[PDB]
């Protein structure tokens, strides 16, 4: 008894997820928050 | 009516408020309230919150009173003053054009722009809505040439534009 098949398929998705998606997730965090940025900064007069 | 126009009769310039005649004023002010009997407080406030030509010297006043310590984050394409420090008026068949009180009152003339177009008139410090606007308007006449309308000579010139405080 001793049975050995190899169909394993491995691929390098941990380094994907581990290096890639934090830098595009502040990369958006970054853009929205410039964005947001522009589009306030001085739109209200404070009278009196 | 008499006892105001005193004022600019002292200093003799009374003339360009329609001088010591009174009377067109009250003919004015009885046109607006289609000739009531008699006139109240309210009455008469709308009726001087349409720059009446005999009054003009009251809000101006007060309006030179609100803009003697503004700060702009501009400065003045003539005299390179940076900031501008009072008023601020800004052109509206140009970009990026902008003048000081000094250099509109006496009248600066750099060479290849005129200063006999409309003007904008700011006294507080102006806000991004303002801005972009106000960049809509030129957009927007910069596709309304050929001169409809225009006025070479000053006549009196002095109610430009309204901020609405
Ligand atoms: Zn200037």
């Amino acid at each position: 008894e001793v049975p050995d098949r190899d169909p394993e398929k491995s691929s390098e998705d941990d380094v994907y997820l581990h290096t890639v998606i934090p830098a595009v997730v502040v990369a958006a965090i970054l853009l929205i928050a410039g964005i947001i940025a522009m589009i306030c900064y001085r739109k209200k007069r404070k009278g009196k | 009516l008499h006892d105001s126009i005193q004022i600019p009769r002292q200093l003799g310039e009374v003339a360009s408020f329609g001088g010591s005649n009174i009377e067109p004023s009250v003919r004015s002010c009885f046109q607006f309230a289609n000739n009531k009997p008699e006139i109240e407080a309210a009455l008469f406030l709308d009726w001087m919150r349409l720059e009446p030509q005999s009054m003009v010297w009251l809000p101006v006043l007060h309006r030179v009173a609100a803009a003697e310590t503004a700060k702009h984050q501009a400065k003045c394409n003539i005299c390179k003053e940076c900031p501008i420090i009072g008023f601020r008026y800004r052109s509206l068949k140009h970009f990026n054009y902008d003048i000081c009180q000094s250099c509109f009152f006496s009248g600066r003339v750099a060479k290849g722009h005129k200063m006999h177009y409309p003007m904008v008139e700011y006294c507080t410090p102006t806000t991004s809505g303002e801005d972009v606007r106000d960049f809509a308007k030129v957009l927007k006449n910069k596709f309304r040439t050929k001169r409809y309308f225009a006025k070479h000579p000053r006549m009196g010139y002095l109610p430009v534009q309204t901020v609405l405080e």
